[PDB]
């Protein structure tokens, strides 16, 4: 580069792991997912929508952190938070979206 | 004639060096002028020339044209005078009469920011959302339209006003309009310049239904920007927001045309979207083809928007160096905080950095741009208040700013207005003639009384109020320099080429600067602030630096108690103008403003709580937080239609001034809630009359500097890592 | 020091409110012109620039005196009672010299010429005139008068009678058209109300409650010439324009003193115009009118803004019950008033610039009469008389708006801001209507 600097390198452990994200974050992660794609339109909203349904995700007049921690990139498992925001593949954040996928399945 | 746009265009390029025939005074809206008869050596020695005194009470925020001798102003109410611009008299003036009942459908005041030129005519829209074209000598009527097409769905609620500058691209002139506030859907036409008739349009969000709207965005639209917006939120009643008041940009070099896309509509992300999906083009930046109408690109500043960070700030348009190559770039300052260097033919992200502190994000993504959010800032899909550093005012403003190829620099008006969001309580509820933001409109706004939580609420936010002036270097996305200034809100910028900056404060000064290391060289008293930016021109062969004054906007509209900590001033709206050997003087003003008036002893303690929600959500935008007004509308706790019911419910409820700007709001409001407010109002008079009084107990008859907290002692400029 | 005699010149200008009839309509300062209805004829005023063909360059001061104190031209004709030269016959040597100076340094010298008065040859002679003055005008000591042990009395007792001329308004004309008192010794008639002039009924500025300053306090009547606008009364017609070019130009210390002498006026009988008012009025107000024609045309166009009890809005809306101009016993100015409305600039304790629009076209001259009448017999109000369809198409014919110009030069008060349009469907009725 040496032009206009470009942004800082972002801090966090990048990962792939859904085991106990729990619900609510796997939603707000596929609701990072579904925009900016790397996922689909078809195929990440089914998630996002019935993930963030069955188990009440945002409600219209609740909280539930656990959706803005996940809409970043956010998401925590087994007592550790990773970041979906590193990764600066980019092909790495596809294939992490569909893991998160893959780790939803089962929970719907 | 000359084939205007072409002399437009080699204004870029030193042509034309004593006019002023656009926006920014070329299409690049760097303004920027080559006219160097006044330099840093020299502007000392500046004198008032001519003053011209405007016929409004209002702010002032227009940006005149100057075309070879003649200065085309808009005012406030929308109305346009054309004065010779070397010695201010009115060669004509024009008012196409905008109805008083419309007032209250803009959100912050009755503004006109201001007009094009093209082929002899003089090109403006009205506040109540007209275009009009006058002779550019005799002042006629050539034609007017309405920009508002009565088809199309536009959403339930479809509050448009008309407040930017028109721009004119090929023999186009293309406006847009606001109203994202109490909730409407955003667009930009392209009409005919010769004859009037709408050439094209261009919806900056899809519609409800995702139906073609017979536009030029219907492909964009229906295939890209539809599957981005929930499933079924708030937006499709309300109509997503997205308007286009302030930035609408030509650029020649790559024959594309920016539109800077404001706030959507609610505010809030989980009402208006379910808090899902990025709402595309929405807080971005849409360049489109200035022929046909049709999207070329866009780049999404802010996703996900809910804390009405607008990209419709001054888009410029640079020549830099990139990875050690001449590139064709745009530079952006929106309200997020963050100065953003785009590329101008692609679209594709450059850089982007802070220039001011925010704490809603933690910097932007380097591959994308996409902002790093901050799990707490979306306040909105928490459920808990969030203190956001930028507000609702955002970092940058309408305020122009400015740039320098001497020295490379561009010269930005910062503030600091921090905001508490939080969800308005049991969802979502649109009312008529109210800022639909789905907040809470209990949580924003200080108290003066002695409750220590209010007592450290309004400390902290006195504490992080600031204003000042940024020169940053996009080469290096630092700040070269910086000026502080006592408070916020402040006019716009103006480089030169003597290497002399212009700027106008919110204390009533006029200032020069050096532009190298912003040393103050020259200072004016002009008996009102000023929020306009200044221009420059010729005139008969010498240069002449003219600015419109008057308090006016939304900042005293709303802040009130808190909007006079620059200093004390009152609306006295004109046009000044300085020239080198200047031999004006204003003449003396009354600056004590609307005095206290002793209230009436008897109101009911149990109508306060609901009666202030009420003020808060239908009156605290105009007469200011807590009924403590700005300096421009009158103070209701001095007024004597809250001295009885009846002639309160046929002010607020009948709208018996609508003639001036007082609509009725008994379309949203039962009687029972303006009692409650009339009764909230009397409480607050009556809590404030004898504090007012004796502040104004002095020599000079206005209240001290204590009593309207001005900051003693410098303050830290802001920048990052720190507020 | 020649530039303080200037300026003091040019206050007491102000305070004579010369440049308000010596100025055509749209017409260059002091370049005269205006036209001035006579029961004879139309007079028109003189250029009183430094022109010394047309104005009044070639005056030496003494000539200034003679016109002024004598009405006596450099000619040597008399001219016209149209000049206030009996009230200015009290004009000080000093006032006379600073506004000499004034005129022959300060004022632009313009070259319109005299337009002549369009009276009859057998009317138009001029050597009357002087027997007039000799017959109705007698002899006055220039200054202050040196018997009011109060300096304050004394300065505003100066400014009634000698530089302002309220008595060539507010005090009735005899049968020579002459004012029946010069000053408080000549009776109950000083000051007692007047014939309507151009439309215009000025009232008492006695200590009667119904019609006089009875009820008015000595700030309010200081915050009424300062602004015209106090929380029981708003100022229009005539006024407006002696406020606007004169009256708010006056210095604090004169306006106390000119509301002192008129509060410190001899008592005077109490009229019977006024009444109590016993609710009857808000009563049928609030039922609907039903069948008065007078209360519905008040309802459907007047109550939105004076309110069912005629009270207004303190320092917005002036109040129609009880209101002297309502009162008194000549509904000329009320018809006026009504037919043609009024714009008034925001004050600091009056914000909110208001506008009563003329109902001369939104409203037939029967339903105006009906709604004076109303007014005149309502809220306790007692004023005598009725007013017919005739006399309102008279006035509606010889009549016109206010200039509301003299509010947006050399003040530093705001300037009369023009109303917005209501809309397509706006109307002063009810939501019943
Ligand atoms: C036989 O006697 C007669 C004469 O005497 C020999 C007279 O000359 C006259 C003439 C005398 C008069 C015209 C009466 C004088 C009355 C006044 C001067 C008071 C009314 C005039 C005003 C104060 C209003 C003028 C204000 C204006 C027009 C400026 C405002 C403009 C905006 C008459 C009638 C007569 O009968
Ligand atoms: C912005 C559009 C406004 C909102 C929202 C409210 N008001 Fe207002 N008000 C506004 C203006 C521009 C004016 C001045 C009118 C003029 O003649 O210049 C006013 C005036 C009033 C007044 C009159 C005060 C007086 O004259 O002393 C009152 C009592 C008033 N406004 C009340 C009021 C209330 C209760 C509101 C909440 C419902 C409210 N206003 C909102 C502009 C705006
Ligand atoms: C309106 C009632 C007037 C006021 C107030 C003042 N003047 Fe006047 N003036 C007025 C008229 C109608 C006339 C002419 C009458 C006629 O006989 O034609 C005049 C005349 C003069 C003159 C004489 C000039 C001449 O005719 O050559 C002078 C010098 C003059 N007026 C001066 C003057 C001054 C100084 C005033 C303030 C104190 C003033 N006038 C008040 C009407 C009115
Ligand atoms: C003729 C042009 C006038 C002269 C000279 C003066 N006044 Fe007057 N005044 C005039 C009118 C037609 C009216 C009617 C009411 C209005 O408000 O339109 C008035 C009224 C007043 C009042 C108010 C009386 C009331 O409301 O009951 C006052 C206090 C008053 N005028 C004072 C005043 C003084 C002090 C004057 C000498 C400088 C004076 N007026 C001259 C018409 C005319
Ligand atoms: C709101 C726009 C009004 C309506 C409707 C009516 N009136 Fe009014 N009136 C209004 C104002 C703001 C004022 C002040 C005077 C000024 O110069 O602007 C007035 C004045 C009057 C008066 C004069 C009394 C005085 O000025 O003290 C009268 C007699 C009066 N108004 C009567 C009146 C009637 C009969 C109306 C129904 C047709 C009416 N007004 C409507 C404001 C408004
Ligand atoms: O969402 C919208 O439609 C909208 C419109 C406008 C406007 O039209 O000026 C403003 C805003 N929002 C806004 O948030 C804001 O801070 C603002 C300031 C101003 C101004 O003129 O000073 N307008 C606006
Ligand atoms: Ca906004």
């Amino acid at each position: 580069e040496q032009s206009p600097p470009p942004p800082p390198a972002v801090q966090g452990t990048p990962g792939k792991d859904f085991t106990g994200v729990s619900p609510a974050n796997l939603a707000g992660i596929m609701n990072y997912c579904v925009e900016q794609q790397y996922v689909s339109y078809d195929e990440g909203n089914p998630v996002l929508y019935g993930l963030s349904e069955k188990y009440k995700a945002t409600e219209q007049t609740v909280g539930n952190f656990d959706y803005a921690l996940g809409t970043a990139g956010y998401f925590d498992s087994n007592g550790k938070r990773f970041y979906l925001v590193a990764y600066t593949n980019e092909d790495d954040r596809r294939a992490a979206c569909h893991a998160a996928v893959k780790a939803a399945q089962p929970m719907l | 004639q000359e084939d205007t746009g072409t002399a437009i265009t080699s204004s870029d390029n030193g042509g034309h060096p004593g006019d002023w025939l656009s926006y920014g005074r070329s299409y690049s809206e760097q303004r920027y002028s080559p006219l160097d008869q006044i330099n840093t050596e020299n502007v000392g020695k500046l004198k008032l020339a001519w003053h011209y005194d405007l016929d409004t009470n209002r702010g002032q925020e227009g940006t005149p044209l100057i075309v070879n001798g003649v200065m085309y102003a808009t005012t406030n109410w929308s109305k346009m005078k054309a004065l010779d611009a070397a010695t201010g008299k009115l060669l004509w003036s024009y008012d196409p009469k905008v109805p008083g009942n419309i007032a209250d459908r803009g959100c912050c005041d009755t503004v006109s920011r201001g007009a094009a030129y093209w082929n002899g005519k003089v090109y403006f829209g009205t506040f109540d959302g007209r275009l009009i074209a006058l002779d550019a000598k005799t002042g006629k009527l050539v034609w007017s339209v309405y920009t508002i097409p009565k088809e199309a769905q536009l959403g339930h609620q479809r509050s448009y006003t008309v407040d930017g500058a028109p721009r004119i691209a090929k023999g186009k002139v293309l406006i847009g309009n606001g109203g994202a506030e109490f909730g409407a859907r955003g667009f930009v036409s392209a009409f005919d310049a010769e004859t009037g008739k709408l050439d094209w349009r261009f919806f900056t969000v899809p519609n409800p239904e995702n139906k073609p709207d017979g536009a030029a965005s219907d492909d964009i639209l229906m295939s890209k920007a539809y599957p981005t917006w929930g499933k079924n939120g708030a937006w499709k009643q309300q109509g997503g927001g997205g308007t286009v008041w302030d930035s609408l940009v030509y650029d020649p070099v790559t024959d594309l045309v920016y539109l800077g896309v404001g706030n959507g509509s609610p505010w809030n992300y989980k009402f208006r979207s379910e808090g899902k999906g990025d709402n595309l083009f929405l807080g971005s930046i849409v360049a489109i083809n200035p022929d046909t109408g049709k999207y070329v690109w866009h780049f999404q500043e802010t996703p996900m928007d809910e804390w009405d960070y607008t990209s419709v700030q001054q888009i410029m348009t640079l020549d830099m160096p990139v990875n050690g190559e001449m590139r064709h770039v745009i530079v952006h300052a929106p309200k997020n905080g963050f100065f953003y260097i785009i590329d101008a033919k692609t679209g594709k992200f450059i850089t982007g950095k802070p220039y001011t502190y925010e704490n809603w994000a933690n910097g932007l993504d380097p591959v994308t741009g996409r902002p790093n959010y901050v799990p707490d800032a979306l306040w909105t899909l928490t459920g808990k208040p969030w203190l956001g550093i930028p507000g609702e005012l955002g970092g940058h403003n309408f305020a122009a700013m400015a740039y320098s190829p001497k020295t490379k620099l561009v010269y930005i008006p910062a503030q600091q207005i921090p905001l508490l969001y939080d969800g308005q309580k049991g969802g979502f509820k649109a009312y008529h003639d109210a800022w639909n933001l789905g907040l809470d409109m209990n949580k924003i706004g200080l108290f003066d009384d002695n409750d220590p939580e209010h007592v450290a609420a309004k400390k902290d936010f006195l504490k992080v109020l600031k204003g000042w002036t940024v020169a940053w270097d996009p080469e290096k996305m630092a700040p070269a320099f910086t000026i502080n200034h006592k408070g916020p809100w402040n006019g716009g910028l103006l480089a030169t080429a003597g290497n002399v900056i212009f700027q106008g404060l919110a204390n009533g000064e006029f200032h020069a600067y050096d532009a190298t290391n912003g040393n103050d060289l020259y200072s004016f008293p002009a008996q009102s602030a000023i929020i306009a930016p200044p221009v420059t021109y010729t005139a008969n062969g010498k240069q002449y630096v003219a600015v419109e004054v008057g308090w006016g906007g939304i900042y005293p509209f709303l802040y009130g108690g808190v909007a006079r900590t620059s200093g004390w001033t009152v609306n006295h709206s004109r046009v000044i103008a300085f020239s080198l050997d200047g031999k004006d003087s204003l003449p003396p003003k009354n600056e004590l403003g609307f005095t206290p008036v002793k209230p009436v002893p008897t109101y009911d303690e149990a109508r306060q709580k609901d009666g202030y929600f009420m003020y808060q959500t239908f009156c605290s935008a105009c007469h200011g937080d807590n009924a403590i007004s700005g300096g421009v509308l009158p103070d209701l706790r001095w007024s004597g239609a809250p001295r009885g019911r009846e002639s309160f419910y046929k002010l607020v409820g009948r709208g018996a001034l609508t003639a001036y700007g007082m609509d009725r709001f008994d379309t949203s409001m039962t009687p029972e809630q303006i009692e409650d407010i009339r009764n909230f109002i009397v409480k607050r008079a009556n809590e404030s009359y004898d504090d007012e009084v004796k502040a104004r107990e002095n020599s000079t008859g206005v209240p001290n500097d204590q009593f309207l907290n001005v900051p003693q002692s410098t303050a830290d400029v802001p920048t990052a890592d720190h507020p | 020091a020649d530039e303080a005699l200037i300026k003091r010149g040019e206050y007491v200008a102000r305070l004579s409110d010369c440049i308000a009839c010596h100025t055509a309509l749209h017409g260059q300062p002091y370049a005269g012109g205006l036209e001035i209805k006579s029961p004879i004829g139309t007079i028109y005023s003189t250029n009183i620039t430094p022109d010394p063909e047309h104005g009044i360059g070639n005056y030496t001061l003494e000539d200034f005196t003679k016109a002024l104190r004598k009405g006596i031209r450099k000619d040597g004709a008399t001219v016209y009672p149209a000049m206030p030269y009996p009230e200015f016959a009290r004009l000080s040597d000093d006032d006379i010299r600073a506004m000499y100076a004034f005129f022959m340094h300060g004022v632009k010298p313009v070259a319109l010429q005299n337009k002549a008065p369009d009276i009859s040859w057998p009317l138009s002679m001029r050597w009357p005139l002087g027997m007039w003055r000799a017959m109705f005008v007698p002899s006055m000591t220039p200054g202050v008068d040196k018997s009011i042990s109060d300096p304050e009395v004394a300065r505003g007792e100066y400014l009634v009678n000698g530089p302002g001329h309220c008595g060539e308004c507010h005090t009735p004309r005899g049968f020579g058209m002459q004012v029946k008192a010069y000053g408080t010794a000549g009776g109950n008639a000083y000051l007692a109300g007047g014939a309507p002039i151009d439309n215009w009924i000025a009232p008492s500025l006695r200590s009667n409650s119904d019609t006089g300053l009875g009820r008015w306090s000595e700030d309010d009547i200081v915050t009424f010439l300062k602004s015209g606008r106090i929380d029981h009364s708003a100022v229009f017609g005539g006024m407006a324009d002696v406020v606007a070019y004169s009256t708010q130009h006056w210095s604090d210390d004169d306006l106390r003193a000119t509301a002192k002498y008129l509060k410190s006026m001899p008592a005077v009988p109490e009229g019977k115009n006024l009444g109590q008012d016993d609710g009857q009025t808000t009563a049928l107000l609030n039922k609907g009118g039903q069948g008065n024609a007078g209360a519905e045309v008040y309802l459907h166009n007047c109550a939105i803004c004076h309110m069912n009890d005629g009270t207004g809005v303190n320092r917005m809306f002036p109040p129609l019950a009880g209101n002297p101009v309502v009162i008194t016993d000549d509904p000329t100015s009320l018809a006026n008033v009504v037919a043609f409305g009024g714009i008034l600039p925001p004050t600091n304790s009056a914000p909110s610039a208001v506008a009563m629009p003329g109902f001369k076209n939104h409203l037939s001259d029967q339903e105006m009469a009906d709604v004076v009448n109303f007014m005149r017999k309502g809220w306790g109000n007692n004023a005598p008389g009725t007013v017919s369809a005739s006399d309102i198409q008279k006035l509606r014919t010889t009549g016109a708006p206010v200039s509301t110009a003299g509010w947006n030069v050399s003040s530093k008060g705001w300037m009369a801001y023009m109303p917005q349009p209501y809309g397509e469907d706006w109307t002063f009725s009810p939501q019943t209507h």
